[PDB]
């Protein structure tokens, strides 16, 4: 669960990764528009990367409890 | 102090802005106070971890702290 698949994680979490995200895939807005998105979702996806690893170890977490020892024995 | 022949410089040393800093590497485990609160000098702000051995860290000026890194980093 590297940062490329956390980042994956952001795109169908985050509003407003979500909300710039969307912006930017409309075609031919304009150069200084496109440049402004981009830079706005690099700073959102990286502000966001602590909460998301907590979020990931979580995850992780959850494979590791004995319901599932349990189930296989 | 810099003595140059029988002429004598002095320069500063910055340590002004007033920027806590971590004296060593290691990680973040958590704060102690609540961002945004006011802070004493003398009171401990912060917990960390190098060495597998907690060290505190404690505040140099009295006034009001703001986080820069989220717990765990």
């Amino acid at each position: 669960f590297r940062r490329k698949d956390l980042v994956k994680t952001m795109r169908r979490v985050d509003p407003v990764y979500i909300h710039l995200a969307e912006r930017l895939g409309t075609p031919e807005l304009s150069t200084a528009e496109r440049k402004e998105l981009e830079n706005k979702l690099k700073e959102r996806e990286e502000f966001l990367i602590p909460i998301y690893h907590q979020v990931a170890v979580q995850f992780a977490d959850l494979h590791d409890t004995p319901g599932r020892m349990q189930e296989k024995g | 102090r810099i003595t140059i022949g029988n002429k004598t410089c002095v320069f500063e040393k910055e340590n002004d802005p007033s920027v806590m800093r971590s004296p060593s590497a290691g990680k973040l485990i958590q704060y102690i106070v609540e961002d945004g609160g006011h802070v004493f000098a003398g009171q401990c702000y912060a917990e960390i971890e190098v060495m597998k051995m907690v060290m505190t860290l404690t505040a140099v000026e009295s006034g009001c702290i703001h986080y820069v890194k989220r717990p765990g980093a």
